């Protein structure tokens, strides 16, 4: 008999969680999978191994259906013919390869059946090593992360992340004249994702969280305790740190049935003499916040804050990529050196602090984009 | 036993019987019970068989389409399974629905013995359009397991490709004996004949395809800018491609907010033109089943802008509805509201209930929503009753919220910010299509706003080069492009609603009005109303303002004000069926007011001089006031109210005619 | 560095209605003929196949009159077009024989079962060697005579493994037709098959050349083939005319069954 | 067993679905023009009970009843 | 034997009876003249190629079956009509047979005129009438009509091969010397060609929907219809909706139809040593017109003799009556821009601009401009744009442009690329779309400096130079300019000169003959009269407009007066 193979009957996706460093310390095990590497440290000797990379996510593609096996129907014999796909491109089948058609003189014609075929939710992400991992005088490089199955939408741009996956080679992409032998591209088939900063929307009232929360409540004076611990090595500025804590928490977003909205986020300005450690406060606040962005006033231009229209080649479509006010959406945008900015960024932030959107009407796009940033 | 289609859980017999029972035995009171609305059940409409009378009027009118609400399937007990089968397997369940609709059309005259012939009905191909299939989850939150499911989406149309012929029947001709055959398309593939079908002529490769004899069908591709209800953290908006077929072609225009329900599809794309090699990553699109262009939350589209489009809708039998159907009961309700003595204050109060006071501002917004009358000269001229309003004022005067409300209430406006917009981005531009890799035309903000209101926030921050585009829009309601690929006049009959601050970011009484506004004279004169909305510090005004913004926070979900649905349908009816005209009594008032303002402008720039455009603004405002009260003629009191609104907008009573300055404590009443 | 994608099939729908001239239906009818034929009270062909499996004789002997008795349509298809129908009946024998072999050695306590040979005999009218005409070409003929010479056993190739000279591409050619003479109806491919197959994702202009395959003889399989010369009966020959003869080719279990001089 | 009347001609998509089918008291009410799984469930249904309480569709019957009362 | 088309032959019979039977009554006398035999006789003495058939004449036959057959299946029945016309002209005027002469049937007076966006796929291969504005005209090119081939190995010549759209080679090879069909070689000298033009048309500005951009269509003219359409005019094309292969639909979403070879009756053997031909079915709608007529670009030839020959007796009598009037100049001034009150000097200037001066060339070679360029400057809301609206809605060969919506290429000429190919084409700019007309440019002040430079160059030499890409061209742009400008600072400063009030450069200013500074003065009488005029306009529309002359008689007088060279 020819049965449907097991591969066409899985409803589950299987992933590898790396061993924790503490459990390795208990049991005298030394594993290469547990230790976070940088992109520079991931060499050709790690191919095929389950390894963990630490870094920032810079690019996330849209979720697309990548076909793993293609299903065809034959009207001549009634069989379903499945051809596997393990490459970026494939050639479709025309004549039926089932036993009944293979033996028969007349060959049937195969038609694609997209409901009977197997797809994976596919995303390609770019990971870049942190500034603490870049050596002296070097430019950060990038690594490609392949996300398939359930793990999609677990990576977003601007996330410090430990990604554990299988380091696998791919066919060479580049000029044919520059290759020497069997050159291969590289990627990381993602198996596990650990966020350094957990998202506020991802918070769940689990059992283990409750005793820590109740311990902090029973310790008392949580307002003053959380205020003065924001930047413990910055002396004084108790009320400044209190309003920075209120910046981190924020108020209640209000919606009325008429349709108008009142924002709940708080915007805080620190204007002061030089040497009052306000840049240290900005660094501390949007290092504490899970979705914080630090920005120097002339370091970001008008296109570097609102939006830019550019092409994604993996999904092959012309997409809008936001600036710092998009990367800090549902977070805090740290805008250092506020008084030395241009009028373009001032107008963009001027619209952001009230309507929480940016409207772009240019030669490329006519759109509005959500930016619910709290601005420091 | 019972047969099931492979890959599904769908039985043709079971689904046919269930949907037939649903069509024969549905009442809209079931929808009332399902939506937890018991007190709104009425005897005369809910207890009538809904789809029976809808299929009857479908028979009388020659309509071949049934618009089916999927929530109604959940209202009925027996079709609650079928609802899921409509969402999971639209491709065959829709065909089952079409077949049983045809059966029901036969049955309604077979059983009841009507005089209609069966041949015309059974020749017709009835098809169903399901809509309201569920929650509007985003495109980017969908998964490959959602392929070939019914999905509902919000969006704005950016552009549409021309009519594309997709080939349904193929016509092959023999070269030597001129014998022809016609072959049907089968799942996108046409079998070309290797040998001639004739017994006498069997020559190989003698069949050639004649491209003009073979039959085609309409296919159009529309680029839709999606506006999800929920947007994840840092999600930047995208454009989808949606394919409409047959009747639905050219039913969506560029710049309209629509409700697309369709099928989630995925196809592989060829990597090269010469090769048949396909890409493993698939391209997703929506195969559109039904388009809803009407929301009860917002106004209907202006009928004066789509007259030939409505005629083409009638010709093509696309029969997608553009305006709300007004019944008799709600029409009588519209008249009894229109006869109320305080109708003007009632309608102005019902504009923005969350915005406190600004009564004259709301009255002007109401009159801009109504609009003046549109007059088409037989010689060829055209006058458009579009009211332009500038709101200049101190910060935090709820004016940006007024722009947000107007943007939500208008059918096809565009919200823009000062200097976040460019001159090219307001009119038209050349873009690169991702699909065809071709240079395509795409409409700017002002052209996309035709038939609606263009809201421009921070009008003072806009650069003068960008600001120069608006002149032709406010004077002729057109934009005349002479660029590299475009030499044409585009209709932009959009009402400009702008917001601005003074130079010092706060109004200065020591400075005059014109210096405070900081707009050039050929620009400011095009505005029908200029509102100086100032923040005066009072006891009672601050107390009531604080109470108004503070009662909003009493509960999580917060006189007499009309509901937004009734307000929208009232304004839609008044715009569609009421065209007031000027009488001689109104003419005398208009002329006397214009000469009075010109005489007042004689005194010695520092003050806003009277303008011919101010006479035209008075005419348009009086026409909008007459259109409000459902009068077909403009009386004298309409002109007096227009003059009062114009004078109170700029606060002419407060200002000194000589110096041009405005006092605060003396004349102004908060 | 990915693997070759594999293609598999699974029967779901009924498909188009079967036709009698289809190869699958001919194979099924032949299989039912083998399994269901009774001479007096016994399945003679089923028992013969089992006994031949026990003695490692991978062939079946079938009488042609039994095919007349069972189904005339497959009989006339076999008679008119033997080179298309004989491999189908051999495939039917092999499908029955694998089923018999698996159920035999696992109950009466790796194994490769080759394609079975069709030997078919009949008692129909024997046309003489002088009345062979062009109407008998590619037809099954019954004809009598005497045997003059039997040739030595030549070795024909059934299963042969080939390897490319420099490309190192490994391929296998299976042959089930050895009964042709003076010509290679199956030959090694003219060019390397690694390019057209595209089995490797990397796909490492490189051409391997004309006829680049060599036969790995240690992993190839062979059968025996013999040439016989059949003369007409010298008792019935015209006085002034030389007797006429034919060359015959036999293979597999038909070889070494006769000696020269037998009738 | 009256059954419900149906259209003469079937659709091409409907005929295409016949090739895709595999395997996994009752009657028809002409008053409500629906099939029912059981009669006693069709008796307790909003359309049948709403049809029963209405008397304007048995008017001819009513006239006949009146005539047959005074024969 | 070939199979015949019974309905096609009866359409041929009905058409050849129509060509000899149809007749109308004479207007002047009442005689019965058969107009199509007269048309054939007219073609006989001038050796014409095209026969013009009115569609209303064809609709009168039978109950309308023949006209409906021609309308729905024009592509199928066109060769049958051609051979029917061939038979009729053979019976009547055989001299047209010899020169074989190709004939073209042009249909006109179709009952309905379709928009560009109303074109649907159900009308492919059907007779149609559309309208549009011509933007690009290609040059006349030969099209392979009757190809003559020579076989590669038999090497005998064969001629008169049918050519239908895509290039085809015969597979008959009637000589019995060789045995293959596919291999042939074209003889371009011996083969026959027809004229061919691809003119691109755009949706008319009144027909564009509310938010959408105009969409274009490539209509192809053949034979005598070639070069009957000019860049920038409104033409009504009657023809057939055809379909043309398009390759750019590969990336489009949806199932693209494809064609593969059916293999069911082909015997095969697995001898060994599996390729098939599959080809895409992707297309775009095009048009093939047999009749081109140019309706006026207005809402409603230099020699005078040809103009007065065109007019009939009644309108030439009306023109003579207009000429004879002694107060004609005042009536001409009062008839210009009736919606505008006052500003008689601007109306005089507009009239003189629409008339213009003579063009003179000296013996040295320099050209003296006869075109009058007028700039209207003044205070806001002085009806300075109403004049431009009147000139564009009235004057022939007039275009309207805004200052900021302008461009250097859009006003003069553009070098453009189609389908990302190696071919570069020329878009005619606004100055050439108004050639021997008026280019009306509102907000000349808001125009940037580069476009002002590119337009005063075309005011200097009255020509346009192109050197972009591989295209070097000299283009004719002799055009009067009606500019509207606002002063710097908004209002007009009386204390400053005209140069100080305007940012328009000195080369721009030096070539404007008239500078009309129209100003607002506040006095009760004229403000009251102007307000009364405007409210009467709003009340009465066309009833409030009572000019001395209507637009059509004004245009006839202007076109008559432009023939004079004072
Ligand atoms: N209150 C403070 N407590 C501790 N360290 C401080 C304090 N104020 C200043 N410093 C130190 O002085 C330096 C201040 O650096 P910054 O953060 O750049 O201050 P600043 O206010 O941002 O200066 P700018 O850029 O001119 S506004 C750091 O080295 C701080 O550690
Ligand atoms: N009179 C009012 N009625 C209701 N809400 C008000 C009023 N005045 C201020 N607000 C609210 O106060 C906030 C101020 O934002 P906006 O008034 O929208 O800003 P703005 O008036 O446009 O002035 P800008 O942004 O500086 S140009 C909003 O949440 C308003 O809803
Ligand atoms: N003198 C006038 N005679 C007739 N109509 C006038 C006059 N002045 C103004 N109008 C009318 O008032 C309106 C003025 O519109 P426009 O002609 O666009 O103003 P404008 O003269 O172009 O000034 P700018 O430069 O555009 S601000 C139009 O409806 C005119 O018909
Ligand atoms: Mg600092
Ligand atoms: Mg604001
Ligand atoms: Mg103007
Ligand atoms: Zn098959
Ligand atoms: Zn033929
Ligand atoms: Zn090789
Ligand atoms: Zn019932
Ligand atoms: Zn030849």
């Amino acid at each position: 008999t020819e049965l449907f193979p097991p591969n066409l009957t899985r409803r589950y996706f299987l992933y590898f969680k790396p061993l924790s460093q503490n459990c390795a310390r208990r049991y005298r095990k030394k594993a290469i999978s547990s230790k976070p590497l940088s992109v520079r440290q991931i060499k050709g000797d790690f191919l095929g191994q389950l390894i963990t990379v630490r870094g920032i996510i810079t690019r996330v593609s849209d979720v697309k259906p990548a076909v793993e096996v293609i299903a065809y129907t034959c009207d001549q014999c009634g069989y379903e013919v499945f051809q596997e796909v393990n490459s970026r491109t494939f050639t479709p089948l025309s004549e039926c390869t089932s036993e009944e058609c293979s033996q028969n003189q007349t060959k049937g014609q195969l038609f694609m059946s997209t409901r009977a075929s197997k797809f994976s939710a596919f995303q390609e992400c770019k990971i870049q090593e942190l500034s603490q991992q870049v050596p002296v005088g070097h430019i950060p490089r990038s690594l490609n992360i392949h996300v398939n199955g359930t793990l999609v939408r677990s990576l977003s741009p601007g996330d410090i992340v430990d990604v554990t996956g299988i380091f696998l080679p791919a066919p060479y992409t580049g000029f044919k004249a520059l290759k020497a032998g069997l050159l291969t591209e590289t990627y990381l088939e993602a198996q596990f994702v650990r966020q350094h900063k957990k998202k506020f929307a991802s918070f769940s009232l689990t059992s283990d969280v409750e005793e820590r929360v109740m311990e902090l409540i029973t310790s008392g004076d949580v307002y003053n305790r959380l205020a003065k611990s924001i930047a413990p090595e910055i002396y004084g500025n108790l009320d400044v740190k209190k309003a920075l804590l209120l910046l981190l928490v924020g108020g209640v977003d209000k919606r009325v049935g008429d349709g108008m909205k009142i924002r709940g986020d708080i915007n805080v300005c620190l204007m002061g003499d030089p040497g009052v450690a306000k840049s240290q406060l900005l660094k501390a606040i949007c290092k504490i916040s899970p979705r914080g962005v630090y920005t120097t006033g002339k370091g970001s231009s008008g296109v570097g804050l609102t939006a830019a229209v550019m092409k994604d080649p993996v999904t092959d479509e012309m997409i809008l990529e936001g600036g710092a006010l998009v990367l800090a959406d549902n977070g805090i945008c740290c805008i250092d050196e506020f008084d030395k900015m241009d009028e373009s960024d001032r107008t963009a932030i001027h619209e952001v602090m009230e309507q929480q959107t940016i409207s772009i009407s240019k030669a490329g796009i006519n759109t509005t984009l959500n930016a619910r940033t709290s601005i420091l | 036993p019972l047969r099931i289609i492979w890959g599904t859980n769908v039985s043709i017999q079971e689904c046919t019987t269930n949907f037939r029972n649903f069509l024969m035995s549905f009442k809209y009171k079931f929808r009332k019970i399902l939506d937890e609305r018991e007190e709104f059940i009425n005897n005369t409409t809910d207890e009538e068989l809904y789809y029976i009378k809808q299929l009857n009027e479908m028979r009388e009118l020659g309509t071949s389409n049934l618009n089916l609400d999927a929530r109604n399937l959940l209202a009925y007990k027996q079709t609650e399974d079928l609802y899921h089968q409509l969402l999971n397997y639209p491709q065959e369940v829709i065909s089952i629905m079409d077949q049983t609709i045809k059966d029901c059309m036969v049955s309604l005259i077979v059983d009841n013995n009507l005089d209609y012939d069966l041949d015309e009905i059974e020749t017709k191909f009835y098809k169903v359009r399901p809509y309201n299939v569920g929650s509007c989850k985003g495109m980017r939150e969908l998964n490959p397991n959602d392929i070939d499911k019914l999905i509902n989406l919000k969006g704005l149309v950016l552009r549409s490709t021309p009519v594309i012929p997709d080939m349904k029947v193929a016509f092959f001709k023999c070269n030597v004996c001129d014998h022809t055959m016609a072959v049907e398309i089968d799942r996108g593939v046409i079998q070309e004949p290797a040998r001639c079908e004739r017994i006498d002529c069997n020559e190989p490769n003698s069949m050639s395809l004649i491209h003009n004899r073979c039959s085609f069908a309409d296919k159009q591709v529309i680029k839709l800018q999606e506006t999800p209800d929920f947007v994840p953290d840092g999600q930047t908006p995208h454009s989808i491609s949606l394919c409409v077929y047959d009747e639905l072609v050219d039913s969506c225009r560029a710049g309209d907010r629509i409700e697309v329900t369709g099928t989630f599809r995925s196809i592989p794309i060829r990597a090269n033109s010469r090769q048949r090699v396909l890409k493993s990553l698939y391209k997703t699109y929506v195969d559109v089943v039904h388009v809803k262009k009407v929301s009860d939350k917002r106004l209907d589209v202006d009928t004066s802008t789509i007259e030939q489009e409505l005629m083409q809708n009638k010709v093509d039998h696309n029969e997608v509805e553009e305006v709300r159907q007004i019944t008799d009961q709600d029409l009588a309700k519209i008249r009894e509201v229109a006869a109320r003595e305080d109708l003007y204050s009632l309608l102005a109060r019902s504009i923005a209930p969350s915005i406190y006071e600004l009564e004259d501002v709301k009255k002007g917004i109401l009159l801009q929503l109504f609009g003046g009358t549109n007059k088409t000269f037989t010689k060829g001229g055209r006058y458009r009753g579009d009211i332009n309003i500038l709101l200049c004022g101190d910060p935090s005067t709820s004016k940006s919220q007024i722009l947000q409300y107007v943007h939500k209430i208008t059918p096809r406006g565009v919200y823009t910010s000062g200097k976040g917009s460019s001159a090219v981005g307001l009119t038209a531009y050349i873009t690169r299509d991702v699909d065809t890799k071709q240079l395509v035309l795409e409409s700017g903000a002002l052209v996309l706003s035709d038939g609606g209101v263009c809201c421009i926030d921070e009008f003072d921050k806009m650069s003068d080069s960008t600001r120069s585009v608006l002149h032709e829009v406010m004077e002729q309601q057109t934009i005349s492009i002479a660029k590299a690929g475009i030499i044409t006049t585009l209709n932009a009959r959009s009402s400009i609603l702008a917001s601005a601050n003074p130079i010092g970011s706060r109004y200065n009484p020591n400075l005059p009005v014109t210096e405070n506004i900081d707009l050039p004279p050929p620009l400011l004169s095009r505005f029908d109303l200029v509102y100086l909305v100032l923040d005066k510090v009072d006891e009672k005004n601050d107390r009531e303002l604080a109470k108004h913004l503070t009662n909003l926070y009493l509960e999580d979900k917060p006189d007499d004000v009309l509901p937004v649905e009734f307000l929208t349908m009232y304004i839609s009816y008044a715009k569609e069926h009421i065209h007031p005209i000027i009488t001689e009594a109104a003419k005398t008032e208009l002329v006397r007011a214009y000469v009075g303002m010109r005489k007042m402008g004689d005194d010695s720039e520092k003050r806003i001089t009277a303008t011919t455009r101010q006479l035209e603004s008075m005419i348009r405002l009086a026409e909008a006031h007459a259109k409000m009260k459902l009068k077909n003629v403009v009386e004298l009191e309409d002109v007096q109210e227009a003059v009062r609104l114009i004078r109170s907008a700029i606060k002419d009573y407060a200002t000194d005619p000589k110096t041009g300055k405005i006092d605060m404590n003396l004349v102004q009443t908060g | 560095s990915f693997d070759r994608p594999e293609i598999y099939s699974a029967p779901v729908l009924q498909g188009e209605s079967p036709n009698d001239d289809d190869n699958t239906e001919i194979i099924k009818s032949f299989k039912n003929f083998i399994l269901e034929f009774r001479l007096d009270s016994q399945f003679i062909y089923r028992d013969q196949l089992r006994n031949n499996i026990l003695v490692k004789n991978y062939s079946l002997t079938v009488n042609m009159e039994h095919l007349i008795g069972y189904n005339e349509d497959i009989y006339k298809k076999l008679s008119d077009e033997p080179s298309d129908i004989i491999p189908l009946f051999e495939t039917a024998i092999t499908q029955v024989a694998k089923r018999i072999s698996i159920l035999s050695r696992a109950q009466s306590a790796l194994n490769s079962l080759p394609t079975f040979q069709l030997i078919l005999n009949s008692n129909a009218n024997q046309i003489p060697l002088r009345d062979l005409d062009s109407e008998h070409v590619s037809k099954i003929v019954r004809l009598s005579g005497i045997i003059i010479s039997t040739s030595v056993l030549s070795s024909r190739a059934t299963y042969l493994s080939i390897m490319c000279r420099n490309c190192r591409h490994t391929t296998s050619i299976t042959i089930n037709n050895f009964n042709s003479i003076t010509g290679n109806t199956v030959s090694l491919p003219r060019s390397c098959l690694s390019t057209i197959e595209s089995e490797s994702s990397m796909a490492n202009k490189k051409n391997c050349g004309p006829d680049p395959y060599i036969i790995i003889h240690e992993s190839s399989k062979f059968i025996d083939q013999q040439f016989l010369k059949l003369q007409e009966i010298p008792e019935l020959v015209p006085v002034g005319e030389m007797p006429r003869n034919l060359t015959m080719t036999c293979d597999r279990y038909l070889t070494n069954k006769v000696i020269p001089g037998t009738r | 067993g009256l059954g419900p009347t149906r259209a003469s001609v079937m659709s091409k998509n409907m005929k295409s679905l016949s090739r895709l089918m595999v395997d996994r008291n009752s009657g028809y009410c002409e008053n409500c023009r629906v099939k029912y799984e059981s009669l006693e469930q069709h008796i307790v249904s909003e359309k049948h009970l709403s049809f029963a309480e209405n008397d304007l569709n048995f008017e001819a019957i009513d006239s006949l009843i009146e005539n047959l009362r005074f024969q | 034997k070939k199979v015949d088309d019974v309905t096609g032959e009866k359409v041929r019979e009905a058409f050849e009876q129509f060509l000899e039977d149809f007749s109308v009554q004479s207007t002047d006398t009442g005689e019965v003249e058969k107009v199509y035999r007269a048309q054939i006789e007219f073609m006989k003495i001038y050796d014409l190629n095209t026969i013009y058939i009115d569609y209303q004449h064809l609709s009168m036959r039978e109950n309308g079956a023949l006209a409906m057959a021609i309308s729905e299946q024009y592509y199928r029945f066109l060769p049958f009509l051609q051979k029917g016309l061939r038979r009729v002209v053979r019976k009547y005027a055989p001299e047209l047979l010899n020169t074989e002469r190709v004939f073209q049937i042009s249909f006109f007076n179709l009952p309905t005129v379709h928009r560009i966006r109303d074109i649907r796929s159900e009308k492919i291969g059907s007779l149609l009438s559309i309208s549009g504005t011509v933007t690009r005209t290609s040059e006349v090119r030969p099209e392979l009509y009757k190809a003559s081939f020579t076989c590669d190995m038999c090497r005998a010549i064969v001629d008169n091969v049918e050519q239908s759209f895509k290039y085809t080679e015969p597979t008959f090879c009637p000589n019995p010397s060789c045995e293959n069909r596919a291999f042939w070689t074209l003889n371009v000298t011996r083969s026959r060609f027809l004229d061919w033009q691809k003119v691109r048309i755009q949706e008319n500005a009144n027909e564009i929907p509310t938010g959408s951009m105009p969409r274009t269509l490539d209509v192809i003219l053949r034979g005598d219809s070639v070069e009957r359409a000019k860049p920038g005019d409104r033409c009504k094309f009657t023809g057939v909706e055809i379909v043309v292969p398009d390759v750019t639909q590969l990336g489009l979403p949806g199932v693209k139809p494809s064609s593969t070879l059916d293999t069911r009756g082909i015997s095969k053997t697995t001898e060994g040593l599996r390729s098939l031909g599959v080809r895409d079915l992707t297309y775009k709608i095009s048009f093939l017109a047999c009749h081109v007529i140019s309706i006026g670009s207005n809402i409603g030839e230099r020699d005078q003799e040809v103009f007065l020959n065109s007019l009939s007796s009644d309108e030439i009598n009306e023109l003579k009556e207009m000429v004879k009037d002694e107060h004609i100049y005042d009536k001409l001034v009062r008839s210009i821009a009736p919606a505008v009150f006052g500003h008689e000097a601007v109306k005089k200037g507009i009239l003189l601009q629409m008339l213009g001066g003579v063009h003179k060339s000296t013996v040295e070679g320099i050209k003296l401009r006869g075109d009058i360029n007028i700039c209207v400057v003044g205070d806001p809301s002085t009806s300075k744009s109403q004049f431009l609206k009147y000139v564009v809605g009235f004057a022939p060969r007039s275009v309207y442009t805004s200052g900021k919506a302008s461009s250097a290429a859009g006003l003069t000429a553009a070098v453009v690329r189609d389908e990302e190919g190696g071919d570069y084409t020329i878009e005619a700019g606004a100055l050439m779309l108004a050639d021997n007309g008026i280019c009306c440019i509102d907000e000349f002040d808001k125009m940037d400096i580069s476009d002002q430079v590119a337009i005063h160059e075309a005011m200097e030499q009255q020509t346009i130079s192109i050197a972009k890409a591989g295209i070097h061209a000299t283009l004719n742009a002799r055009t009067s300019i009606l500019a509207a400008a606002n002063p710097v600072g908004g209002r007009y400063n009386r204390k400053l000169s005209l140069r100080g009030n305007l940012n328009m450069t000195a080369p721009i200013m030096s070539r404007f003959d008239l500078f009309f500074v129209i100003l607002d003065d506040c006095n009760e009488k004229i403000d009251t009269e102007l307000a009364s005029h405007i409210v009467d306009l709003h009340m009465k529309r066309d009833e409030a407009i009572e000019p001395p002359f209507s637009a059509e008689q004004l245009r006839r007088y202007i076109k008559y007066a432009r023939t004079f060279k004072p």
